[PDB]
Formats: structure tokens, sequence, C-alpha cells
């Protein structure tokens, strides 16, 4: 049934009743519930029921949510218990949604739920209702996120994103697609990277050593690349790069040579 | 137990009894560790040697250098 | 750069020849 | 070599936009049977580990279909008049007993 | 531990709406505001003090680089 | 690191106090000396025996770490 | 454009916050105003919905829906906007709702600015 | 030097004396240098007490007065 | 950056209130705490001492050094920190 009261806690409820001014009557309620050891099904009752009074206090939320997590952690992220604690953080957003702590632990709280679809969609949600300052939280999380799993297409979309903000991890950017096998991406951001004049990159590389990788990077893989012209470049390298030309004149033929285009080798 | 940081998180939240140089022993929790071994007693029971004699304690801080035995046995805590 | 340029064009040709025998018998 | 040594002597609002916000980047949908591939697996493999260990419906925030789970619960006024009942039957059987 | 330097605010944030952001975390037992007196306003920062420490690091863990009345304001342990 | 100063022995220094020794013994006397040692001086004493009468103490020093007992009669403002 | 109507429409939240007798800055932004849809003039809408289909069908008295419609005070400047007849005041309350449905509509496609 | 006798001492069993006159034997679990003595399987005589079993014991080595040490512990490599 | 003297704030935190703290000649001490050292050294300012027969007194000063003592009972407002 739908009712019940203890002999033993009617004094912290009654208390309430009579002064219901603050979250410390709330405290006092809880923090007894909790040294009788008593089952989690109440503590949410009483944690919903002091949200209802003082549903703008980011302690008592902090508080539930994390007590909610604690005590469905010995269930398996499948079940519908996680699904409920998902649908917690949305009830707490509706007040505490300028609050960067929540909505970090909610997208923690998804990604130990391992879904993918969505999870990326409450990141999208946390950087349109975060100020800007505070966004660094949530970047790190979100391609920490996408970078863990075999998600090249989205994690494409979201860095082209997250570097309009944080331009100095297109280093990093690279490293992610040149992993991901994203070869001809990898080669247009060191572009992108090379025709910056700074004298070097927050990687320690200046802009001679990062057109190095994408002569590199450009000679050793004829067949994956296809947005640059491959032979202009090492030829724009030929012009400037005086004391190296023997060597790219070299690198433009082995390029050709593992293209298996002998006839152009010997143009070269 | 004694002064290594990571052994004084694993013992905390169990009851723990100690015995000084004058023959009382005590009972008590703790939630507390100094690298230098003084630790935080919460909780605590004396027992008197005259006869018997036990009173009831408020909070103490424990210097390892009078603790003369220390032993952990407990159940489950009260907070 | 003289032990370096010679070398590395010569598994250059490896890679390739590999390559180059793969697409002559596709081509059959 | 001296100014690889130049450093070692010695802006992002103005570049906030509507791609930044992710409102220009979603209108192609392939994106989700790639993620359902990997999100399946996933569930297999938190599996796999772990075997050895009121409603209403709503347009979001982002304008996609959400549901919320409003918590239905007695209010105070309830519980206080439930708690009354109580005290009064253990104060007249203290009273006659 | 207890008490926060809040800094960067505009001149529409009164002692109250500190009272009202701040309240979220947990109870605050006094705000400082050090006024100007020559201009009459507010030098764009005021403290305020908590009754636990545990609830100053939560205000500082979300208000810190926060947007209040379109400025970013910056909270800090007040030295 | 930093570490600490002295204590503000000058808001006690120069009063009249009587001190305690092991053995159940009483001195009566004043008190003016301070040294990063954190030894005392005592002058004008008078003792107080548990076997005999009494003595006067002429200026008179005591090693800091052996015996730091203190009764004063004026009280601290 | 844009801007004037956001400030004409946050008006509006506010006056259907008033109406619902609902305390808080919800007209304050877009923002505030989707979650106060969200979460209190759906819930309060579904809760008359409710009324009406599962008892105002065959066992509640007529034009009762005069009663239970909610935002009666938001519209406070129509007069006589139910008849008395449930069949058809179902239909202008549907009709009352798509106009509350459309501000907030709006104020969603205007949190862009 | 005597450092490495006291973080190398571990599993062996030894009987204590404390300062109290009481005497303790149990077996050593550590791995430290500053000479902080835990004591797993533990039998206690105390002075004018009847002798006691303890499951565990913890014990400041510094309070030790003595430590009497078993048969197969080649002393003479721990020594060194 | 510094990170250190984590029984000094808890030190500093029990000054203002009242101890308690027994001696090596076995009577017990309570009195109101308002010293601090490093060296572990103390003073007390308002004191009452009480012996395991019958017999107390009142004492206005207490110094104790930290090298040559028997340990002092801190109150229990510490355990908030």
């Amino acid at each position: 049934t739908m009712k019940g009261i203890s002999s033993e806690d009617v004094p912290f409820e009654e208390d309430i009743i009579r002064n219901p001014t603050s979250v410390n009557c709330w405290q006092r309620y809880i923090d007894h519930k909790l040294q009788n050891k008593s089952p989690a099904k109440q503590m949410f009752l009483i944690y919903e029921r002091a949200l209802a009074v003082f549903e703008r206090s980011y302690k008592l939320w902090y508080h539930y949510l994390k007590y909610r997590e604690s005590t469905i952690v010995n269930k398996c992220p499948t079940d519908n218990s996680w699904r409920a604690l998902c649908d917690t953080y949305e009830r707490c957003l509706m007040r505490l949604h300028k609050m960067p702590r929540i909505w970090i632990c909610y997208c923690e709280v998804m990604i130990k739920r391992g879904l993918i679809t969505e999870t990326r969609r409450v990141f999208d949600r946390a950087l349109r209702s975060l100020p800007v300052t505070q966004h660094m939280r949530i970047w790190t999380l979100y391609i920490g996120f996408l970078t863990s799993h075999d998600l090249p297409e989205t994690t494409i979309r979201v860095y082209r994103r997250y570097l309009k903000m944080n331009p100095k991890a297109r280093e990093d950017y690279v490293e992610y697609l040149i992993e991901r096998d994203q070869i001809d991406e990898a080669a247009k951001e060191l572009t992108t990277l090379v025709n910056q004049d700074q004298n070097v990159s927050e990687k320690g590389r200046t802009a001679h050593q990062l057109w190095t990788q994408l002569c590199d990077l450009i000679s050793k893989n004829p067949v994956k690349i296809f947005s640059l012209n491959v032979d202009a470049i090492i030829r724009q390298g030929i012009y400037r790069y005086t004391d190296q030309v023997g060597f790219l004149w070299c690198s433009l033929a082995d390029y050709y040579i593992r293209s298996a285009e002998f006839e152009r080798a010997r143009d070269v | 137990t004694i002064s290594k940081n990571n052994k004084m998180m694993a013992h905390l939240n169990y009851r723990m009894k100690i015995i000084l140089q004058d023959g009382r022993t005590f009972i008590g929790f703790f939630k507390a560790f100094d690298k230098h071994m003084n630790i935080l007693l919460a909780e605590c029971e004396e027992h008197r040697q005259i006869g018997e004699e036990k009173r009831i304690l408020g909070l103490v801080l424990v210097r390892g250098e009078h603790i003369v035995s220390m032993t952990v046995d407990g159940p489950p805590p009260r907070d | 750069r003289r032990e370096e340029i010679i070398n590395k064009t010569e598994d250059a040709c490896e890679a390739g020849f590999a390559l180059m025998l793969e697409m002559k018998r596709n081509s059959r | 070599e001296l100014f690889e040594k130049s450093t070692e002597g010695e802006d992002l609002l103005r570049n906030i936009d509507a791609h930044y916000f992710g409102y220009l980047d979603d209108e192609d949908g392939r994106l989700i049977p790639l993620e359902k591939l990997i999100e399946e697996k996933n569930i297999e493999r938190i599996n796999k580990e772990f075997a050895e260990k009121q409603e209403s419906t709503v347009i979001g925030e982002d304008g996609r279909p959400m549901t919320i789970r409003h918590v239905l619960l007695p209010t105070q006024q309830d519980i206080e008049e439930m708690l009354l009942e109580q005290k009064k039957q253990e104060l007249m059987a203290k009273y006659l007993d | 531990k207890r008490t926060l330097y809040v800094g960067g605010f505009t001149e529409d944030v009164t002692e109250k709406v500190l009272m009202a952001a701040f309240i979220p975390f947990g109870d605050v037992v006094a705000i400082s505001i050090p006024m100007d007196y020559e201009s009459g306003k507010h030098r764009g920062f005021g403290f305020v003090e908590f009754d636990m420490a545990e609830d100053a690091a939560m205000a500082i863990d979300n208000m810190n680089e926060s947007e209040l009345f379109g400025k970013t304001i910056r909270v800090n342990f007040a030295r | 690191m930093s570490k600490t100063h002295p204590p503000e022995l000058k808001k006690y220094m120069d009063k009249e106090m009587d001190l305690k020794l092991n053995g159940n013994r009483r001195v009566s006397g004043i008190l003016r000396g301070f040294d990063p040692f954190m030894n005392m001086v005592i002058d004008e004493a008078v003792e107080y025996q548990k076997d005999g009468g009494s003595v006067n103490l002429g200026m008179t020093v005591i090693r800091g770490n052996s015996v730091v007992i203190m009764e004063p009669k004026e009280r601290i403002s | 454009y844009v801007l004037k109507e956001r400030l004409q429409l946050l008006n509006c939240v506010e006056k259907l916050a008033k109406a619902l007798k609902i305390v808080g800055d919800v007209a304050y932004t877009c923002e505030n105003a989707g979650y106060f849809f969200r979460f209190s003039v759906c819930r309060v809408w579904e809760e008359f919905l409710a009324k009406v289909t599962s008892k105002g069908c065959n066992k509640l008295a007529e034009g009762i829906i005069s009663e239970i419609f909610p935002f009666t005070g938001f519209f406070k400047d129509i007069p006589d906007l139910f008849s008395g007849n449930n069949s058809a005041d179902l239909k202008v309350a549907h009709s009352c709702w798509r106009h509350i449905e459309q501000i907030f509509e709006k104020l969603d496609e205007f949190r862009a600015f | 030097k005597l450092v490495r006798f006291l973080m190398k001492l571990s599993h062996e069993t030894v009987n204590i004396e404390l300062k109290n006159g009481t005497q303790v034997s149990g077996t050593i679990m550590g791995v430290d240098v500053a000479m902080n003595t835990h004591l797993r399987a533990v039998s206690m005589t105390v002075k004018n007490k009847e002798p006691v079993k303890l499951d565990t014991l913890s014990i400041r080595g510094n309070n030790i007065r003595y430590i009497i040490l078993p048969d197969p512990l080649a002393l003479d490599t721990l020594l060194i | 950056m510094t990170s250190v003297g984590v029984p000094i704030k808890i030190l500093h935190e029990a000054e203002g209130h009242m101890v308690t703290l027994e001696t090596v000649t076995g009577e017990v001490y309570r009195g109101k705490l308002s010293e601090a050292e490093d060296n572990m050294n103390c003073q007390l300012a308002e004191t009452v001492v009480t012996f395991r027969d019958g017999r107390s007194h009142q004492l206005d000063n207490v110094f104790i050094r930290g090298n040559k003592i028997r340990f002092m009972i801190l109150p229990d407002m510490l355990k908030n920190a």
C-alpha cells in the first residue's frame, strides 16, 4: 500500500511539516534515515519530496542523483533502472541546466549505459545550455567518448566543431585521423596546419616539420589519397627547399613507384 | 595500519582496540591518519582497573608513541 | 641521406612490384 | 634555429558560430546506422565482462521527441495527515493504558 | 576553506542575487561585497561564506567561469 | 616550509607565579627568561619542602625540557 | 524582427505562467520557457486530456470541460471561450492548445539568437 | 645496514616483548623500512594476565623492547 | 603551491575549545586550548585537574612541551572537518 509511517522517524517528518523553511530540516531527516541503514526505495521518496520543495537546491539534487547511481551500480547497465536514472537527470536539468557538474554526471552516466546514438545528443545539449567558458569541461569528455570507439564519421564532424573553439587540438585531430586510417582527411588538416605561419605548433613542430609530415604521408600512401595533387605539392618542395632537392626528386619518384606508375616514375 | 597511508585507508570503517602504557584498554572508531602516526578516535569507551570501571567518553585524538598494542576486529559500523 | 634515399627507394620497389604482380594477375 | 629558440625567450569567442552549436551537422542521418552497429557490440562487451563478475511525451531540446517520467508521490499534505492518524493511536493507547 | 571569492559580475548583481545564486550549493552564513566608497558601487567582486566546506567546493566546481547576467564570473577561495 | 614562532611569552613574563615539581614539592617565584631552547629563569623564589622548612632560591635556572608546570597569581587580561 | 518577436513571445510565457500560478523566472529566456513548457504546461495539458478521455466521454457532467480546462486565464481576452458542450468544447480546447504550442515552437526556433 | 633487515623481514614467526613486561607471538606480513610492525595470527601473554589469542595485531616497532627471531632466518644476508 | 600540514589544519580547528589530557603522574586535566606549534608544544588557558581519589584543583595556565608528554584529547568538533 501507498501509506506507512514508522515509530522512530515521525519526529523528523513532523518537524518538516511545522518547519518547511530549510533543506536542513530534510537533511536531518535524510541523514537520520541513512543511519538507520534504511531501504533505497524509501530514500528516493524522501529525496523527491525534498526536491519538490527545494527544486533549485544543487546539493540535494547532486546527492540524490549520486544516491541513485550508487544503489543501481550492482545492476547490469542494460537494465531499465539505469534508464530511470537518466530520466531523473532530465528532471534535474530542468532546474540546474546551468550547472556543469550535472551535465558532466549525466554524460558519464550515458557512457556507463554504453549507448552512443543519443549520448552524443546529450552532449550537444550541454554545449547549447552551458556558457561557452564552461565548454572545455564538456569537450574533453565528448571527444574522449568518441575517440574511445570506432566511430570515424561522427568524430570527424564533432572535431571540426571542437576545433572552432580550441584550434590548438588540431594536432591531436590529425593523430586521430591517421589512427583511424582517414589518411585523406588527415592530409587535409595537415595542410590547414601548414597554412598557419606560427613558427611552431603546440606539439613542438615547425611548419617545415609539419610540411615534411605531409610529404611523408602523401608520398607513402598513393592509393589512399585523392583530394591532393600529390605531384604538385612535392614540386612545390623542389621549389623553395633548395637544400633537399635531391631528396625530393627521389621522394616524388617513390610516390609513383608505390603507385606502380613506372612510366611516370621514369619521367620523374 | 601503522603509518602507511594506503593501509590506513583500508582499516577505516572498522572497530579498533587500543592498549596504553597504564594498562587501560580502549575501543573506538577512527577516520583520520597523520603519517607521523597521529589518529583521531571517535565513539570511544575506556575500562579502568583499580575492581572494574567503565566510562563514556568524548571524541579523541591519539599519538602513536603512547600506543603499546593495536588490533582491528569489528562488524559493519555505526555513523 | 645517401643511405636513406637509396634504401628507401629499394623497399619502394618491393612494395611497388608486389602490388604490380597482384594487378597483373587480377587482369587475367 | 634561432626562431626555434625564440619561443624559449618569449580569442576563441570570435569564431563561435552556428556550426559550433551544431545547427549545421545532422541533416544527413547516415551516422545512426554506424552508431547502431557499435552500440550493440558494446552491449555484448559489457555483458561478457559482467558475466565473469506519470509519463509525458514532448518535443525535446534538440527537436527529437523525448519522454518525462514525472514522479508520483504523496505530497506533504497527505503524509501530514497520515502521521497524524498514526500518532493519535499511540497517544490514546498511552492515556488509557 | 569555507569562504569564497566571487569576481567579475555585473553592476546588476546585488547581494541578494549572489545570495540567490549561491544558495543552491549550500547554506550561506554571510556575504560580504566590498563597496568602493568613491563611486558608491561595488568593485565587481564579493565574498560568500558557506557553513560547510563541502558546499563551498561544489560552488567553485560549477559557478567558476559561469555567466551571471552575461558576464563570466570567477569563483575561487579567498586568500 | 615555515614552522612557528615561540609563544607570546610577553603576556605572561615578569608576573609572580607558583611552580609545581614532581614529588609534590611547591615553589613560588617570579619569572623572567626566554630562549630558543625554551628554558626558564626564575628569581626571588622560595621553596616549600616536603621534608623540611623553606629556603629562598637566589636567581634560579630551570632546564626547559625537564619541568614546565606553572600557576600564576595575577589574572591575565 | 526575430529579436522583437522573441520579446513579445516571452511576455506571453509570463502571462501563461501567471495563469498557471507558476512562480519563477520562466519568461527570462527561451531556454527557461522551453523547460517550463515541457515540464509544466504539457503536464497540465496531458492531465486535462486524461480526465476527458478516461471519464469525460461517459461518466462526468456535461460542460465540465469548461471547468477543467487549465489555460482559461491565458485566453482571458476572449469572451465565451467554451459553449458548454463537451463534444464541441474539446475541439476548441485543442484549438487553444495549438495556440500555446505554436508560441513555444517559435521560441525553440529563436533559441539560436 | 639494519634498515635492509626490517624491510625484508616478512612471513617469519617472531616473539615480541613490550615495555609493560608483555610478550607477544605473531607472524609478520609487511613491506616497509620504517620498522612499522603488522602481525597476523597472534598469541598474547601479558604480565599478570591469562594468555589470549588474537587474529591480528599492529605494533609501533619503536615501542618494542626486543624481538626474538626464528631459527631458519638467515640473518647474515639481511644484515649486510 | 603548498600541500603540507594536514594535522596542523586539524590542530588549528581544535583551538578555542575544551581539551582533556593526562600526564605521566596519572592525573587528568581539563582545559581550554588556544596555542599550537609544529613541535606539538601546547598551552592551555583556564584549567581544572582531577585526581584518581577525590581531590580537584583549578589552574589558570598550563604549558605543554610536545616532546616529553602523554597525549591530549581533542574536541569533537574536528569530526566535521
